[PDB]
RNA sequence: CGACUCUUAGCGGUGGAUCACUCGGCUCGUGCGUCGAUGAAGAACGCAGCUAGCUGCGAGAAUUAAUGUGAAUUGCAGGACACAUUGAUCAUCGACACUUCGAACGCACUUGCGGCCCCGGGUUCCUCCCGGGGCUACGCCUGUCUGAGCGUCGCUU
RNA sequence: CGCGACCUCAGAUCAGACGUGGCGACCCGCUGAAUUUAAGCAUAUUAGUCAGCGGAGGAAAAGAAACUAACCAGGAUUCCCUCAGUAACGGCGAGUGAACAGGGAAGAGCCCAGCGCCGAAUCCCCGCCCCGCGGGGCGCGGGACAUGUGGCGUACGGAAG
RNA sequence: AAGGCUAAAUACCGGCACGAGACCGAUAGUCAACAAGUACCGUAAGGGAAAGUUGAAAAGAACUUUGAAGAGAGAGUUCA
RNA sequence: GUGGAGCCGCCGCAGGUGCAGAUCUUGGUGGUAGUAGCAAAUAUUCAAACGAGAACUUUGAAGGCCGAAGUGGAGAAGGG
């Protein structure tokens, strides 16, 4: 907004942190079935509602 | 007694249920009075209480209670049992003198509408189906 | 990444446009003209 | 027979305690037996494998008169490696084929303070079991 | 919904019945777990007598009964004041005693 | 340089902070190394010191817990985190003594009318 | 350097004064949007930044 | 002026995130929460819903003081140490 | 079946729209948002006649019939031919009601 | 002649039925039956060499100690192989520690504003001067201290 | 006018305790429908159930007769089998609906106020010790509680001298 | 009678562990065998999915060649 | 013929027991059909460059538009 409080620009920073691919070492890994995050937010599309 | 609290008087439902006015609570004003009591000092457990007078809109219960952690209720055996943590608000569960006037028990004829234990716990088993193994 | 627009990405997605086609179309009944055969 | 009533008998439950196995449960099931020279010697029928153990394959597609030592223990895929049997790749590259201890023979075991120890009690317990027949 | 000679019944299943149902599947289990704890009562006693004390002759009510004897719940303290044994020792001495009985 | 913690024990105080902020010095410079370029075999270094500077906290805790507890015991009243936790409904129980006290009228009673043993043949 | 978030700039102040031995004029704190404090410690003119970057690794 | 018009003027939150449950229920007028009701002493639920009990009863979260209640209960909740 | 296929909530879309008149589920977004539930049809419906735990399981034998099997089943035990067309290979054997002595 | 159409058959494509599998449910039963002011359930935030989720943890943060165990963890690196030091890993867990909100407790909830007591340095300090520590919620019981009353009374004046 | 005693009450970040909140399958106290059935519908039924609210415990509640009986009489409570779809209730319609004997499972009984007696013979807190582990005391000395009644022996099956 | 205590037999679709089945076999069985009360939807109360399987072992097709590459043609692994 | 690890007959026993329809449920695919459509707010053109590749990128020249209640320059809310 440019005026946010403390409290949602920490909840705005873990949403942003948590927005990236797998790395590519995983796949390599015994046994995993993960082939792509699939819990990524595009800004457009999917909004956190505050 | 009690009105019943619903807005307007307006019940909503048959013509027996449009009781608002003449409907009668049926546990005591003194179990009232000792239940109010325990709720205010929770820490305290109640024993029982009495009569002290009444106008004609107010009613005096003097209601008598026990320090469980007091060590001179910790000590002398003979009053260990309410320092016992089954006795914890003894009138939210109805279990004094004044509230068990108005569970109805009793050994009688008169009172075997509770005949095991309470009048919920007849009820269910008055009303379950004991169909057995081999039937 | 080197194998990340050729092994991440076609992963990635790639069938999200898939929220239901249709959720029922609630517009509340489309013969709003009047007809009323004959009364 | 089974006979007590504290351990399982279905299928689906010794799997699931076999591959979410603890990593020292795992070097117990993942034991080999030892060759028939070297079980006279020690009276012991068989040994949980370490890393530098002496062996020779017995069954497989890599068998027959292979004393050579194991090199790797994954534990993880139940797997050991030894230094001899190998495999290339498509690439060139040469990588060690990984198999399984039950189909492996023991020829020479690595002692150390603690494997005279772990020996000696599977030696004690087993004149007791000869001690039972009067 | 009658039909021809038939029986004009009333099964009592007007009410909601299917939440207060009760099969008996645990009852080869407490058959088990209640003589696990009569033995296990039977040898932590002594030598005292199995199924406790002595109780008396009593013989039943109600006429459609009272020609036949049952085992009663005490002594009724006349009989243990003629017999000569105090009431307060008769209950380790293995006998029953019911104050509140009449002779 | 291994660190054990079985080693630390017979130290001293002036020495266990010492050999700690001595720890809190590689830690940091080593935290330099990751947000540089790297120096890889230094980036596997970063977690065997951050363990080893969890065993010298753990001594200093240990041996201060317990050469406390050794200050207020046998005291009335020694504070809340030396006293056993056990439950809330253990502390609230009466204890072992309050729980086998009997009144006089029902301790001459046991005495004057004891359980006895026998048995029903002779 | 990158703070953790709780410091305020006097606890800023002394422990960059301490670990590093030098003067510290002022200090302008900043929550970069990842959610870590930067901040950015001026020195004093009697020291420089160049050759203090260069003894603590960069 | 009923329908996609009016959704342009929705420009100010209602709800707000609430410190007890996390939830965005707290609306800021009447300044208690949807799904807790925060500033009452006691937590919302109702056997209405089934589904509201499965969401946010105990054994849904981290457990941090449960899972070592219920491994010192196995053990008769011990105070001293062990021997070597 | 568990308590119920039952734990969804869904009301029949009711008038026109040209949907069949089972119940739909709820709400938008996910896939079950307009699906047929509850009904022994549906894809995640509840199974018609739900078994229940108080099927009478066990039966009754009166006494005196267990008896009378247990004996017919001790009779025809010894007739060599009704113990061999069972296909026991009792070719070999001594006589049928074999009997070793208590020593064994 | 070719094309189009139609029906068959081979092959190929689309699609994911069937069959075979199962670290999952479901039912029944047994044994115990244990949260919290000594801060619970729950939530938020953070923690790994490369690490988004899940799982596990709390600035000692992908775990410390102890005991038991006895050579690994492993996607790749790196590192101590040392074990007649102390010994990798895993399990057990009885020792330690356990951010922020939350019954949530200085007051507010705007990371907002304090009050006393103490400690290390600055005015060597009172009268509002940096950091750190401690304490400050409500109801209530027993005891204490302070003391209110043209309440009851005494000794007085 | 002052001081004292007590009695009613206040205050405290006083020394020390306690309570709050969660889970809620089972249990206790309250509160409480309507769909439905009656081929309509009011009483009735659904149902004293659902939802609501409040308290627990590993069990809870009940529990040692102001009982049943009516005869050769049984003898706390709870559970089970029968009683029994019975007596009874009911637009006497639809429907509802116990108990006592009897057979079992388990079995265990007690305390108090009162009335009298004993020089308050009683209890709590603080201080230093007998002497101790893993801490609670009987002993010693002070402050309170308490005669408006602590304690002992006593409980209707009688009790005391 | 208008005061009080009390074990056992009884209850238990939550919890912590177990054991079993003439049960279901991935549109079934829990909503959920999988990063499931998850993604997503709704201001909210709330609604709530889909998604198991290469091989015995990655031995997951080096290399040559066409193409800007996707994509091929040979070769190669493998019982396949 | 494919496939690669289980299966069937008889005698009894037991069912969540056989589909063409339910504007059935779920998933899949057709005909329509290479069709309807890619039509509000006047407008583009030339050369060069970069490129495997230019009606659409950038650059330059031209012609135009918004025309200061703007198709300009800044913010609040909301987004993150
Ligand atoms: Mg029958
Ligand atoms: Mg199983
Ligand atoms: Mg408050
Ligand atoms: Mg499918
Ligand atoms: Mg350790
Ligand atoms: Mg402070
Ligand atoms: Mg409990
Ligand atoms: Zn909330």
């Amino acid at each position: 907004s440019s005026h946010k409080t403390f409290r949602i620009k920490r909840f705005l920073a873990k949403k942003q942190k948590q927005n990236r691919p797998i790395p590519q070492w995983i796949r390599m890994k015994t046994g995993n079935k993960i082939r792509y995050n699939s819990k990524r937010r595009h800004w457009r599309r999917t909004k956190l509602g505050l | 007694g009690r009105k019943r609290p619903v807005p307007k008087g307006a019940t909503y439902g048959k013509p027996v249920h449009h009781g608002v006015n003449q409907l009668k609570f049926a546990r005591s004003l003194q179990s009232v009075a000792e239940e109010r009591a325990g709720r205010h000092c929770g820490a305290l457990r109640v024993l029982n209480s009495y009569w002290v007078g009444e106008d004609s809109t107010y009613k005096f219960f003097e209601v008598i209670l026990i320090d469980p952690f007091h060590k001179a209720i910790r000590r002398n055996p003979d009053t260990q049992w309410i320092t016992k943590p089954v006795h914890k608000h003894r009138e939210m569960r109805g279990l004094t003198s004044a509230g068990r006037k108005s569970r109805g028990l009793g050994k009688g004829h008169k009172f075997h509408h509770t005949i095991g234990g309470s009048r919920r716990a007849a009820w269910r088993r008055r009303n379950t189906l004991q169909l057995h193994r081999y039937r | 990444g080197v194998c990340r627009k050729a092994a991440q990405p076609v992963e990635a997605g790639l069938q999200i446009p898939a929220i239901l086609g249709i959720l029922g179309g609630i517009l509340a009944l489309l013969i709003l003209i009047l007809l009323l055969l004959l009364f | 027979m089974k006979f007590n009533p504290f351990v399982t008998s279905d299928r689906s439950k010794n799997r699931k305690r076999h591959f979410n196995a603890p990593s020292h449960i795992r070097r117990k099931i993942m034991s080999s037996p030892l060759s028939k020279e070297l079980r006279q010697k020690y009276n012991v029928r068989s040994m949980p494998i370490r890393k530098d153990d002496e062996v020779q394959v017995v069954r497989g597609h890599y068998k027959g008169q292979q004393i050579g030592k194991v090199v790797q223990v994954y534990r993880k895929k139940y797997v050991i490696y030894i230094e001899r049997v190998q495999r290339e790749k498509a690439n060139g590259t040469t990588v060690h084929v990984g198999i399984h201890p039950s189909k492996v023979v023991i020829t020479r075991l690595k002692l150390d303070k603690d494997r005279k120890k772990i020996l000696e009690r599977k030696a004690k317990s087993r004149q007791v079991g000869k001690e039972k027949g009067k | 919904a009658p039909s021809r000679n038939g029986m004009v019944l009333k099964p009592h299943f007007h009410k909601d019945w299917q939440r207060r149902v009760a099969t008996w599947f645990n009852q080869p289990a407490r058959k088990i777990r209640r003589r696990k704890a009569r033995q296990a009562k039977a040898r932590r006693i002594a030598p005292r007598p199995a199924s406790g004390p002595i109780r008396p002759i009593v013989r039943c009510p109600t006429v459609r009964y009272h020609t036949k004897v049952r085992a009663g719940r005490g002594f009724s303290l006349e009989e243990l004041r003629v017999a000569g044994i105090h009431k307060k020792v008769a209950r380790t001495i293995g006998i029953s005693v019911d104050p509140r009985r009449r002779n | 340089a291994k660190i054990k913690a079985r080693d630390l024990r017979g130290k001293k105080k002036e020495e266990l902070l010492k050999q700690l902020d001595d720890l809190k010095v590689e830690l940091s410079q080593l935290r330099v190394a990751k947000v540089t370029g790297g120096a890889a075999s230094k980036l596997s270094k970063i977690r065997v010191v951050r363990k080893s500077i969890a065993r010298v906290l753990t001594v200093i805790n240990q041996t201060q817990k317990e050469n406390l507890r050794k200050f207020y015991k046998g005291k009335k009243y020694k504070p809340l985190d030396l006293r056993p936790k056990k439950t809330r409904a253990m502390r609230r129980r009466l204890n072992k003594h309050e729980e086998n006290l009997k009144t006089k009228k029902q301790q001459r009673k046991e005495r004057l009318y004891p359980l006895r043993k026998y048995a029903v043949k002779a | 350097f990158i703070v953790d978030v709780k410091a305020n700039k006097h606890q800023i102040k002394q422990a960059v004064k301490k670990l590093y031995d030098i003067d510290v004029a002022k200090v302008n704190t900043l929550i970069r949007p990842d959610g870590e404090k930067k901040a950015y410690v001026r020195l004093a003119p009697d020291y420089d930044a160049l050759d203090v970057a260069n003894k603590i690794g960069i | 002026t009923k329908g996609t018009s009016s959704f342009g003027k929705r420009r100010n939150k209602t709800h707000t995130l609430c410190r007890r449950c996390g939830s965005k229920a707290y609306h800021l007028q009447k300044s208690t929460c949807g799904k807790c009701g925060y500033p009452a002493k006691r937590k919302r639920k109702y056997n209405w819903s089934a589904k509201a009990k499965r969401r946010n009863t105990t054994g849904t979260g981290r457990m941090r003081h449960l899972k070592i209640v219920y491994r010192r209960f196995r053990h008769g909740f011990r105070e001293g140490t062990t021997p070597k | 079946s568990e308590l119920a296929g039952h734990q969804t909530s869904a009301e029949s879309w009711g008038t026109g729209r040209a949907v069949a008149r089972i119940p739909r589920v709820r709400g938008g977004g996910t896939h079950r948002s307009g699906q047929g539930a509850f009904g022994n049809m549906c894809r995640g419906g509840r199974m018609f006649a739900p078994t229940k735990t108080w099927r009478r399981w066990h039966r009754r034998v009166n006494t005196t019939q267990k008896r009378y099997a247990i004996c017919s089943a001790l009779a025809a035990s010894a007739l060599p031919a009704l113990v061999m067309s069972k296909g026991h290979r009792i070719e070999e054997v001594p006589e049928l009601p074999l009997v070793v002595e208590d020593k064994v």
